[PDB]
């Protein structure tokens, strides 16, 4: 879960979210399409770092 | 919009943008009090922006109105994206004028080969991110059902149809969702989903507005 690539998914919305980046070892922003994708997908950076 | 061009300044008076902290989806003004968008663009709180061309630059024509009712289609499926359509009721009526106006609901289904106009402030790159400040347009044909099912085996529902180019290069993209597909003066489509943007053999998939015309009418009457 904490090692999935940031996936925007098939939907075409633009929603600011966070994922854990294993290379940088910290959470980073990405744009999520609003559906599908994977669980490496958080609303806030703090919550991301909380889980990952 | 990938592979499109900049819309003429006052040309799409029915194009809207959905806004929370920022622009995240499009929509279409269909009456002075109601907007059509996608169910997956649903948020609990939405400000609607009308009369926009450059979302970063106050030009003088804009109306900012908060949603007072946001209504996903009752049968919207979050896993299959079936019935991906949504109504927003504006909290005050929009003022109808040269720069803010209604697009007609369809009186018939879309026919393959018809050239349509797709618009939005969506990403302009198939790889990478380049979000525009100015409204983009794309002229694109409705594809046959066979074409649509062949590109997305086991994924095309009765509420979905495809517009675009099998050869790729031109498509709607992220931040375009909920925006209009307009054919011969009628709103035929709502930007929904796709595999990538403008990828070879992965045309954009859109909600078939014509299938919700009765639902739209009844919902508007139920909430007046
Ligand atoms: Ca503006």
């Amino acid at each position: 879960v904490c090692s999935e690539q940031a996936e925007t998914g098939p939907c075409r919305a633009m929603i600011s979210r966070w994922y854990f980046d294993v290379t940088e070892g910290k959470c980073a922003p990405f744009f999520y399409g609003g559906c599908g994708g994977n669980r490496n997908n958080f609303d806030t950076e703090e919550y991301c770092m909380a889980v990952c | 919009i990938v592979g499109g061009y900049t819309c003429e300044e006052n040309s799409l008076p029915y194009q809207v943008s959905l806004n929370s902290g920022s622009h995240f989806c499009g929509g279409s003004l269909i009456s002075e009090q109601w907007v059509v968008s996608a169910a997956h663009c649903y948020k609990t709180r939405i400000q609607v922006r009308l009369g926009e061309h450059n979302i970063k630059v106050l030009e003088g024509n804009e109306q900012f109105i908060n949603a007072a009712k946001i209504i996903r289609h009752p049968k919207y499926n979050r896993d299959t994206l079936d019935n991906d359509i949504m109504l927003i009721k504006l909290s005050s009526p929009a003022v109808i004028n040269a720069r803010v106006s209604t697009i007609s609901l369809p009186t018939a289904p879309p026919a393959a080969g018809t050239e349509c106009l797709i618009s939005g402030w969506g990403n302009t790159l198939s790889f990478g991110a380049d979000y525009p400040d100015e409204l983009k347009c794309l002229d694109a044909p409705v594809l046959t059902q066979a074409e649509c099912k062949a590109s997305y085996p086991g994924k095309i529902t009765n509420s979905m149809f495809c517009v675009g180019f099998l050869e790729g290069g031109k498509d709607s993209c992220q931040r375009d969702a909920g925006g209009p597909v307009v054919c011969n003066g009628q709103l035929q489509g709502v930007v929904s989903w796709g595999h990538g943007c403008a990828w070879k053999n992965r045309p954009g998939v859109y909600t078939k507005v014509y299938n919700y015309v009765d639902w739209i009418k009844d919902t508007i009457a139920a909430n007046s």
